[PDB]
This record gives structure tokens, sequence and C-alpha cells, in this order.
């Protein structure tokens, strides 16, 4: 039943839903910027894919899941859920949502517009940053070549790229399978070191 | 909630 009160307290007058306004209020009683790690991991235990939107089954399905049926149950759930995270089989699995969280498919694109991408790259990295991502996400706000957003594969593939190179390149190959956007950013950042 | 600013406006 707290659930039921908790959920209706959000929910839009309309939709069986909690919309824009909701998730702000909601992520204010939290005490919680909306933007920040903790509302990334919240979506990503909620399942919700969906910026900015909970539907009631992702509501009650997510509270169920981390045992909460109120704000400050959720608040204390927060520290384990940042452990979770943290865990390799769980941030993978964070890691593939967070695309798909980003996805605009209300349209829908099968690409991240380029500054989600960059945004969420950042947000996604927050406990674990590797040593190649603040290069990449210079070069990427820069977007030398002119990209139009991030696509799956390429989303997919980074993060074994920051796993397999860096901080000094040396295992890198131009010859490898690698999205052709990594050469594009391997270049741009030899570059940078000269200009440096 | 990268796009809750925007959709709020």
């Amino acid at each position: 039943q707290r659930l039921e009160e908790l959920f209706r307290r959000y929910k839009d007058e309309r939709e069986d839903a909690i919309l824009e306004e909701g998730m702000e209020r909601f992520c204010n009683d939290l005490c919680v910027d909306p933007t920040e790690f903790r509302v990334l991991l919240l979506a990503w235990k909620f399942q919700a894919a969906t910026m900015c939107k909970f539907t009631r089954k992702e509501f009650f399905d997510g509270c169920k899941a981390i045992s909460a049926d109120s704000i400050d149950g959720i608040c204390a759930r927060f520290p384990s859920l940042l452990t979770e995270a943290k865990q390799e089989d769980k941030f993978k699995d964070l890691y593939r949502f967070t695309f798909q969280f980003g996805l605009d498919s209300e349209e829908g694109q099968r690409s991240l517009h380029r500054e989600i991408a960059i945004a969420l790259w950042k947000l996604v990295f927050t406990q674990n940053n590797p040593p190649v991502l603040d290069q990449w996400l210079n070069f990427l706000t820069e977007n030398p070549s002119g990209i139009k957003g991030i696509s799956r594969d390429t989303w997919n593939m980074f993060l074994n790229f920051t796993q397999v190179i860096g901080p000094d390149l040396s295992n890198y190959s131009e010859d490898e399978a690698w999205p052709s956007l990594f050469d594009t950013f391997v270049e741009w950042e030899m570059e940078r070191r000269k200009r440096e | 909630m990268l796009t809750l600013a925007s959709k709020l406006k």
C-alpha cells in the first residue's frame, strides 16, 4: 500500500506513469540531482530505458527489486547500489543499459546524440574512470570529424577499447577492426600530445 | 535524466 501511495504522488494525471514533472519531484525528494550517477543506477534497476519516465510496472518492479516502498527506503539502498554497479558483470550490464536508456526510441533513433553519448559516457564511468576517457570525451566535444551520433556497436566496443589500450597507446593497432572513430581519435590524440 | 531540463521547458 505504501508503494501505491508513493507511486500516486509522482504519477502523471493522465498516463499511468511517472513523466518529467513527477520524475523531477521524485529526484528532489530523494535529494539527488536528476542527472547524477545514482539516478542512472535507479533507472537501471527499474529497467526504464526511456529517459524521464517510469511506467507503473517499472516503478513497482524496480521498487520491489530493491526492497523499498518509500523515499527513505530507496535512499538507504544507494550505497549498496553503488557497490553493486562496481562488480564486473553488473557494470557490463549497466553499461549496455545506458546506451538503450540514452536512446530516444520515441522517434525513434538508432544512435545516441553525440552530446548525450558524451554525458552518458562520463556518467556511466563515474566510479571507474579509464585512463583514456578524459581525452576521448575532449575529442568528441571538439568533434574533429563531424559525426552525428554514436551507434550501438561503437558504444559496445568502446568498453573493450578502454581495457585494451592506454595510457600508453602501446597496444593500439590501426589494422584492428575497431570502429573507425577509434582511429580518428588515436590520430587526434597523437596530434594533441605533439602540440603539448 | 539528461533530457529532463529540456523536457520541462
